[PDB]
């Protein structure tokens, strides 16, 4: 049958149906007037339902009649929406006209079962040489990007999307949460222009939009993914920022009357994120390699939301506004980032020795920050002063160019092989390079770059 | 809080005072009027008017229930629109009727079948049931097709399922858990 | 049910009818506003009070909405 | 017209008035028979307004009457305010007699 709407608070409105008609949860509503889209989060008794609206509530009045559709919400799926962009609702919106769907699925379902999982740890090259020492990535694995506001995330995910499509032959799916409308734009184009666009999906729900928007485009994104994970495929799934999934929670939850928790965040935060979390996994049938950027609010690591998303990865970079402020770029701290497959029985002894070394000596650097800033480096004994000289070193020879920063200040971009960058890094440890000058490891690629460098 | 929270109060001072004075019958009318009067269409909207006084909305209600509402009926109006509670008028008569049930052991039982049961069925349901509860039972049969066969009996809070229905659905769930 | 005696009475209550359109103020706090009766009042619409004072409609409840006053609230009364 | 006292908890204070003689936001409000005086801070509705007693509010009951004044506190000003201590409501502080004011203004612009 069909209902009435009785309250209306910002996104939020109850409606109120026939006791013998109550939809359910997470069910499609449509304003009859206006055609706006709710969905039902809760039944609150006396046949009222509360729901959130997937568009602008201005103009929207009590007494309006609201028609029930019977399921939620329902995307288009599978090849059909390669080279395509839609908003949460699966509806075009690249002005190319309708989608030639043959199928469409609901954006809610359980995640795959523990005998569904998949123990794979195959390693994926980036040619980014911090990533690759101490956070190396594996395919059908998840990675997430942890940073405050300007420290790198978009730029180093990009490099990534840019990097890791020469080995992979699949299908990519892209989900804009919350982020810049103008960057969703220059995506677009480049990928036309590149004609890289028939092997992607993209999804978009910026910042401009209202907050039901912004809560369910990474559902609908990571729906498409699903698609083609379950057909057998081997795919990239790509989200934006994550942490604007449980932003526009927040900003709902207290009006839908929940009692909030620390730092006025929603009592469910840990839920909300392990229902979508769970999703994003490889299987039996498939595998999705994942890439996540995650914000740090005020660049506090402890928060809430960053805390609670830890857990949910096989591979953690945490990009630092202290490095970024030195000139380093990528400005991932080798200390606090760190990767599952970093162990002897994957990658074998000669890496993780490297990588050990590397952490060593720079967590040996920075119990002597406080005492260098006091009395200066020349206090130091003959063995901190030589251990000191190659942690500056190690640091700058992190750095690398990229081809999407190209444009920031005109240098060419470099890639660099796990080989090269184990070589590079042994022979700074060992003592090969004590001669150099220190600025000759800034922003030079490979190893070899540094001697030439040095010549000048 | 639930609005069964909120008459509680008020429902149990009118049966107190209508037990000790041997007037259960008439404040069974009364409070009956009132919760009727209280849902029409007009009283409703003039009931939740901001400019009216707590004392012209009851006098409202005392003049259109007019001769229903003894002297003490009347002062128990007053007082719940002094205290602002005349949304509870259809609680407060529903949990009157619940105490009055309860002190004259009377018990209302519900009664569901596939297809019609005879007087004699209903009169041997009505005995087990008296026998069983040690109270008045008052059996309001009816017949839902949603059944295969056999009755669903509802006293209250107390359910007793002899339905092919619910044997189905038992089998349903012992197969699939 | 209600006999015809009583349905008499009742229509010749004096219930007074409100257009849709028209609202009386309940309260008057830092310059939020609670008013009754604005039945077709929209989500974000502008709400006319006296002295030339105007309001934006942020709660739309069952039995009241909410308005934040664009201006100077200290001349606006109950009623 | 003139309202009761229906609340007193610590200094704020409740008055009801008739709702067609319900007091302003900050219009200055006076206790009958005792030198008090009430600053309007909210209208809650139903003719009852919460106030600020600009005074003590021991001995004070509930049911005594007020009387709206029609305007803010409003205070003495121009030159006999000169080498004079006044309170908030404007009073002599000092012992030297009433103020030889010729206007008053309301505090609130
Ligand atoms: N070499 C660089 N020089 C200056 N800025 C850079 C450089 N490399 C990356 N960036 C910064 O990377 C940021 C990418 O997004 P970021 O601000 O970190 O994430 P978000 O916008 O999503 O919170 C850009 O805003 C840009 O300022
Ligand atoms: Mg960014």
């Amino acid at each position: 049958s069909s209902g009435r709407i009785v309250q209306i608070i910002g996104a939020v409105i109850d409606v109120e149906f026939p006791r013998d008609a109550v939809p359910s949860i997470y069910e499609a509503l449509k304003v009859q007037g206006v055609e706006t889209t709710l969905e039902v989060q809760q039944q609150l008794g006396d046949g009222v339902v509360r729901s959130i609206a997937m568009g602008s509530t201005e103009g929207l009045k009590r007494g309006l009649n609201v028609d029930s559709t019977g399921a939620a919400i329902s995307v288009p799926v599978g090849k059909a929406t390669l080279g395509r962009i839609m908003d949460v609702l699966g509806n075009p919106i690249d002005e190319a006209g309708p989608i030639g769907e043959e199928e469409r699925w609901g954006i809610h379902r359980e995640a795959p079962s523990y005998a569904d999982q998949a123990g794979g740890n195959e390693l994926l090259e980036t040619g980014i040489k911090v990533i690759d020492l101490v956070c190396p990535f594996a395919k059908g694995g998840k990675v997430g990007l942890f940073g405050g506001a300007g420290v790198g995330k978009t730029v180093n995910m990009m490099e990534l999307i840019r990097n890791i499509a020469i080995e992979h032959s699949g299908y990519s799916v892209f989900a804009g949460v919350g982020e810049r409308t103008r960057e969703g734009n220059d995506f677009y184009h480049e990928m036309k222009d590149s004609n890289v666009l028939d092997k992607v999906a993209l999804v978009y729900g910026q910042m401009n939009e209202p907050p039901g928007n912004r809560l369910r485009v990474a559902l609908t994104g990571l729906t498409m993914a699903e698609k083609f994970r379950d057909e057998g495929r081997d795919v990239l799934l790509f989200i934006d920022n994550i942490y604007r999934y449980t932003l526009a929670g927040t900003e709902v939850s207290a009006l839908l009357g929940r009692m909030p928790s620390a730092v006025g965040y929603q009592p469910t935060l840990a839920e909300e994120m392990g229902v979508l979390q769970e999703r994003i996994t490889s299987t039996k049938k498939g595998s999705i390699t994942s890439i996540q950027a995650v914000y740090v609010p005020a660049d506090d690591l402890t928060d809430p939301s960053p805390a609670t998303t830890f857990a949910h990865l096989d591979a953690t970079v945490v990009l630092s506004r202290d490095i970024a402020s030195l000139g380093i770029y990528p400005a991932v701290d080798p200390l606090d980032s760190t990767s599952r497959q970093l162990d002897p029985l994957v990658i074998g002894q000669d890496h993780y020795d490297t990588a050990r070394g590397v952490q060593y000596v720079l967590q040996r650097y920075k119990e002597l920050k406080d005492i260098i800033a006091i009395l200066g480096m020349d206090e130091l004994s003959e063995a901190d002063k030589l251990l000191v000289a190659r942690a500056r070193k190690i640091q700058r020879f992190l750095s690398q160019p990229f081809f999407v920063a190209e444009v920031f200040t005109g240098s060419p971009g470099k890639y660099v092989s796990l080989k090269d960058t184990i070589a590079g890094f042994k022979g700074i440890l060992n003592g090969d390079y004590d001669h150099l000058p220190e600025q000759a490891f800034y922003m030079v690629g490979g190893i070899e770059e540094a001697v030439e460098k040095a010549k000048k | 809080a639930e609005l069964t929270t909120l008459a509680r109060p008020y429902a149990k001072a009118a049966f107190e005072y209508a037990q000790a004075h041997q007037q259960l019958a008439d404040w069974s009318a009364a409070l009956g009027v009132l919760a009727a009067v209280s849902q029409d269409d007009t009283v409703r909207q003039l009931l939740k008017e901001p400019q009216l006084t707590s004392s012209a909305k009851a006098q409202s209600l005392i003049d259109v229930c007019g001769d229903k509402l003894n002297a003490p009926a009347q002062n128990f109006v007053r007082t719940v629109a002094e205290n602002k509670r005349l949304e509870l008028l259809p609680t407060i008569a529903e949990m009157y009727e619940q105490l009055k049930a309860e002190q004259e052991k009377s018990v209302e039982v519900e009664v569901t079948s596939a297809f019609t049961l005879s007087k004699e069925q209903q009169d041997k349901l009505a005995k087990a049931l008296s026998a069983r509860l040690s109270r008045e039972v008052r059996l309001h049969a009816s017949e839902d097709a949603s059944l295969i066969g056999g009755v669903i009996i509802r006293a209250g809070d107390l359910v007793i399922d002899g339905s092919v229905r619910g044997k189905l659905a038992k089998l349903a769930e012992a197969l699939k858990s | 049910e209600i006999s015809e005696i009583i349905k008499g009475r009742i229509e010749k209550l004096d219930v007074a009818s409100q257009a849709r359109n028209e609202g009386t103020i309940v309260s008057v706090s830092d310059g939020i506003v609670r008013i009754y009766g604005l039945a077709d009042v929209m989500y974000g619409e502008m709400i006319e009070f006296p002295g030339g004072v105007y309001g934006m409609a942020l709660n739309l409840e069952q039995d009241s909405v909410g308005a934040v006053v664009l201006g100077e609230y200290q001349g606006l009364a109950e009623g």
